[PDB]
């Protein structure tokens, strides 16, 4: 039962990829994934970000 | 307030019972069936919708021009109703 | 065969294609499975100046007009101003077009699952479903429109309805006043829709009655209520003339009175067969009555003379009504088997 202060690190990579995902942000429901490495508990870093093919199920 | 007391005390599990049954498409009524997988349904807003029958409702329990409860999300029919 | 050794690589590329189309052919099923609503499609030809101009006009059930070209897979019966088309979210594209007709109601009219003349009639209705394979060598073109008429009291309606059971196909029922309504311009829509159902469905049987009353050209110049079925018939003949699809399922017409006749009804696609009824005989009616009553239990002694003689200017439905009436009092007579005198008793009863 322990909780610390976490802060999400965002680079230009994931940002621009989410901008392209913004162009992909058509009303059709879309999927995406984020990758990175955890050095410790209270910090989180994301680096590799890509998109996913659309589907009719959503 | 006293009759609503025990009910207010019984309103605790309603939060955990809120997840199902909550979906309402406002009971759109059907018309006819050309084929079994796909049915044509006409809402009271005069907008025709099409959705496949779920596994929770038997195709033999479907009557022509019958009002049944229908999901507004999955668009399928979870449960029918007598009236 | 050294030059033909390069074919193997080609076949490998082809089977590789067949292997790599699995996924893109797989996504079709999950994507196109559930169209969320139904929209009206109207075809409009545009011009781009390949870069060929293509477009369409859409009408949503929510009354919101959008823009979109003509797309989707290979189309055949499509491009027509129909309804019930597949559509995805925000895409407003066209995937599966199925025609259920317009204002369905007219279409669900009904669901149905004298020897020398009835022989010719039976042969006439049987031959288009039979001799088509022999029509190539013989070059015999089957008649389409068939005019069945005669003096009142014949009972030709239930006779043709009885022949419809012999055709084994689906039978429909359309009357004269059914073509007359309060609205206007119903003729074209009715004809086009009926021909649409005739195009989509199996070679069923279509029979219309009372074409004489609705086909009256009213020599008297003062007034009358219905001019509509006149031009409806004219348009019907037009589509039965200038159209190649007319080789499809036939439409049978019948007139009660010969007072009104259109000289333009003569054609292969139009009315061809003309048979006048010269006071139909008795024994034949007794025969068909025997065929109808063979199912019921009756004492097998009948002179047939009395029942043949007592029938004058009576329909077939009236003869069946005589049989039914004979079955009515046979229940309260206490007898479990129908007798001979019950027939004539019924005749003198209802008539």
């Amino acid at each position: 039962a322990v909780d610390t202060a976490e802060q999400v690190y965002i680079s230009s990579l994931a940002l621009l990829k989410m901008l392209k995902h913004g162009r992909a942000g058509v009303p059709m429901e879309v999927m995406g994934l984020m990758l990175g490495e955890f050095v410790d508990d209270y910090t989180v870093r994301v680096i590799d970000v890509f998109a996913m093919p659309q589907s009719g199920t959503g | 307030a006293p009759p609503a007391l025990w009910d207010l005390a019984a309103d605790k599990q309603t939060l955990q019972s809120e997840q199902p049954l909550q979906v309402a498409r406002c009971t759109k009524i059907i018309n006819a069936d050309s084929e079994d997988p796909k049915y044509i349904i006409n809402v009271k807003q005069f907008a025709k919708f099409v959705v496949d029958l779920s596994d929770q409702v038997a195709p033999t329990d479907i009557e022509e021009g019958m009002r049944v409860g229908v999901d507004r999300n999955k668009y399928q029919i979870h449960i029918p109703l007598p009236p | 065969k050294i030059m033909k050794s390069e074919v193997l690589r080609v076949t490998h590329e082809l089977q590789a294609m067949k292997d790599k189309i699995k996924e893109n052919s797989e996504k079709i099923k999950v994507n196109k499975t559930l169209p969320y609503l139904v929209s009206n499609v109207i075809e409009l030809l545009d011009v781009d100046p390949q870069r060929k101009g293509k477009c369409a006009v859409i009408k949503t059930s929510t009354r919101q007009t959008y823009f979109l070209p003509v797309i989707g897979l290979v189309d055949a019966e499509k491009l027509k101003p129909g309804d019930l088309v597949g559509v995805n979210k925000d895409s407003y594209l066209i995937l599966e077009t199925l025609p259920t007709e317009y204002d369905s109601r007219v279409k669900a009219m009904e669901v149905d699952e004298l020897d020398k003349q009835i022989q010719e009639l039976v042969e006439a209705i049987v031959l288009p479903m039979n001799h088509k394979e022999k029509f190539e060598n013989l070059g015999i073109q089957p008649p389409k429109g068939v005019l069945m008429y005669g003096p009142p009291g014949t009972g030709k309606t239930l006779l043709a309805r009885a022949c419809a059971a012999q055709t084994k196909a689906t039978f429909l029922k359309l009357a004269g006043p059914q073509l007359v309504q309060m609205f206007i311009g119903d003729g074209a829509k009715l004809v086009r829709d009926a021909f649409a159902l005739a195009k989509e469905k199996a070679p069923s049987i279509i029979f219309i009655d009372e074409l004489d009353a609705i086909g009256t050209k009213r020599f008297d110049s003062e007034k009358a209520g219905d001019r509509e079925v006149q031009r409806t018939m004219l348009e019907l003949l037009n589509q039965l003339d200038g159209f190649q699809p007319n080789t499809q399922v036939k439409v049978i017409a019948a007139t009660n009175r010969v007072d009104i006749l259109d000289p333009a009804l003569l054609r292969s696609g139009r009315l061809d067969r003309k048979i006048e009824f010269p006071m139909p005989n008795e024994e034949a009616r007794a025969r068909i009555m025997q065929i109808h009553s063979r199912k019921m239990n009756v004492s097998p002694d009948v002179n047939y003379e009395e029942l043949a003689r007592c029938t004058d200017d009576f329909n077939g439905a009236q003869c069946k009504a005589v049989c039914v009436e004979a079955g009515m009092i046979a229940l309260r007579r206490g007898a479990t088997e129908l007798t001979h005198e019950d027939y004539m008793e019924g005749i003198l009863e209802v008539q």
